[PDB]
Order: C-alpha cells, then sequence, then structure tokens
C-alpha cells in the first residue's frame, strides 16, 4: 500500500496470508469469507506468461496478522489447503478477465477477536454501494513504494470509486463488465494505491443500512503504483457471484 | 459462505460489536453522501 | 500484477 497507514489491531478480522511454503515468503493477499473458504485472486495462482503455477501443497494460509514477518504466537492461525479452484473462464492470456479463485481449507478455522470473516454483497447492496466516488478500503502488506522498503504491520487506504469511460480512457487494455478502477484523479490532491503484494486482497464497503462490511472487490491489476493519472483495477465480485454460490454448494463448505 | 458474506458476517469483534469506531469509517459513510 | 521472515515452528509443515 502506497500513502497508507498503520491498520489498528483487529481492524480486519478477514485478511489473510497467502504464504509460500518454501521459500517461505509471502505471495498474495486473499480474505476469510467462511470457516472453511478463502478468496483470492486467481493469478495469484496460476499465471503461465511466468510459469506461475502454485498447488494445493505448495502454499501456507496466515489469518489473524498483523505483524508482517514475526510469527505471532498464540494469536495468529496456519491453514492447510484442502482444494483449489479458479475460473474456468479467467482470461489470463489477454487482461485477467474474471480474475478469481476460490480455496477450501484442511480443517475449518475458529473465530476469535482477530479472526472474523467478511460478507458477500447482493444484487441490492451492490447496486446502492456500486457508486462512482464512493469510498471502499483497501489492506495488505505489500510494497509501500512503486520502485526502491517494505511494511512492519497491516497498512491500509481508502479509495474512491471512478466512472467507466475514465478508467477505459485510463489505458490501453481492453476492459469488461467484470471489473471496475478506483482511486484518485490528479486534481484531488490526495493519492493513495496497492501495489506489489496486495493482491489477491479484499476491498470493501461497509454499509450503511445494517452496518456490515462487504467485499466488493479483489485487488486485481494495475500499472505501477500510485501513478499520477492511473487507477487500480478490481475483480467485479457480485458479477461472479453466481460461480462462487456453485462451488461452495456443489463442494461442501 | 454465500450471498450476504456470512450470519455473524461483516460485524468485528473489536468494533461493531462493542460499538467503537475506528479511526477511519467516517470518511467512508461520509462519502455516501451521507452514511447512517 | 502491477506491470527475512521469522522462522515458522515445522510442527506446521505437514
Ligand atoms: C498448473 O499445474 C497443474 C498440476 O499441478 C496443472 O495440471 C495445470 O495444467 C496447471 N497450469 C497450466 C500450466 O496452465
Amino acid at each position: 500500500i502506497v500513502e497508507g497507514s498503520d491498520a489498528e489491531i483487529g481492524m480486519s478480522p478477514w485478511q489473510v496470508m497467502l504464504f509460500r511454503k518454501s521459500p517461505q515468503e509471502l505471495l498474495c493477499g486473499a480474505s476469510l469469507i467462511s470457516d472453511r473458504w478463502v478468496l483470492t485472486a486467481a493469478h495469484c495462482l496460476l499465471y503461465p506468461p511466468w510459469d506461475k503455477n502454485f498447488t494445493e501443497n505448495d502454499l501456507l494460509v496466515r489469518i489473524g496478522k498483523h505483524s508482517r514477518t514475526r510469527y505471532e504466537r498464540n494469536i495468529e492461525k496456519i491453514s492447510m489447503l484442502e482444494k483449489i479452484y479458479i475460473h474456468p473462464r479467467y482470461n489470463w492470456r489477454e487482461n485477467l478477465d474474471r480474475d478469481i479463485a476460490l480455496m477450501k481449507l484442511k480443517k475449518p478455522v475458529a473465530f476469535s477477536d482477530y479472526i472474523h470473516p467478511v460478507c458477500l454483497p447482493d444484487r441490492e447492496t451492490a447496486a446502492s454501494l456500486l457508486q462512482a466516488g464512493y469510498k471502499g478500503r483497501v489492506t495488505g502488506w505489500g510494497n509501500l513504494k512503486e520502485t526502491w522498503g517494505q511494511p512492519s504491520v497491516l497498512q491500509v487506504v481508502n479509495l474512491p470509486i471512478v466512472e467507466r469511460p475514465v478508467c477505459k480512457d485510463s489505458t490501453r487494455i481492453r476492459i469488461t463488465d467484470n471489473m471496475f478502477c478506483a482511486g484518485y484523479k490528479p486534481d484531488e490532491g490526495k493519492r493513495g494505491d496497492a501495489c506489489e503484494g496486495d493482491s489477491g486482497g479484499p476491498f470493501v464497503m461497509k454499509s450503511p443500512f445494517n452496518n456490515r462490511w462487504y467485499q466488493m472487490g479483489i485487488v486485481s491489476w494495475g500499472e505501477g503504483c500510485d501513478r499520477d493519472g492511473k487507477y487500480g483495477f478490481y475483480t467485479h465480485v457480485f458479477r461472479l457471484k453466481k460461480w462462487i454460490q456453485k462451488v461452495i454448494d456443489q463442494f461442501g463448505e | 459462505t454465500f450471498g450476504s458474506g456470512e450470519a455473524d458476517c461483516g460485524l468485528r469483534p473489536l468494533f461493531e460489536k462493542k460499538s467503537l469506531e475506528d479511526k477511519t469509517e467516517r470518511e467512508l459513510l461520509e462519502s455516501y453522501i451521507d452514511g447512517r | 500484477x502491477r506491470a527475512d521472515y521469522e522462522e515458522i515452528p515445522a510442527a506446521y509443515a505437514x
């Protein structure tokens, strides 16, 4: 996160750490949506242009963290994966259309003061909150600066949702309905963005009708970090909701 | 685990459940033209 | 894509 701040303890108890078994190292972010289900971005797991092709067995999931490097004794939980699922129609070839994936944990995780899941939007919530100028929040343990160091604890930043055409006019990549872009314009004064290491993370919103936190997006792609005139792209969770409902229904929860 | 995430989904143990506000949620609430 | 860790106790490494 670029231009963010230090997250308070217990501020995003759904946040999750994709951790590389060996070399032991952080991979991406993700989030707790149930006691057995993690949600991330397909590109975190698979990206052939780079030989990125992970397995159930290649990685570790850590939940309840604040500190990036330290092994948080008696606070953090570590789990293992049972099965991995990617959207069948995920477009790794062109523009990351449908960058989304589901992960099922070996054993279900127990909730605590530092561990709790988020909600998934409904057509209405989604309709009502998913609007331009409305702010959402991003979290993660990724880089603090585009090129250079790294953060000590989870970082946070709130951004505004931008209008389709602006997004579109911001780049040469072919954009689909399963995306949205976020951030400040240049005439705005304020800055901030995600960066390397934030991917797969959660972009969220708080409902003003019932007070809950919903996951509207997954950190997908972008060009640079907090470059002026640039925005971050997010997978449109709602639009892919049916796929998720399925796999969850079909695979046990 | 599905629509609307979960049952107790979305309410933070160290905030919502204790009626405590984090340091930046007003920002959000306000962007909705007027959160409440 | 935008175009030093403390050890973990093996007990976890399946
Ligand atoms: C990732 O690796 C797998 C098995 O562990 C595959 O069977 C699969 O085809 C894959 N990704 C490819 C290379 O795109």
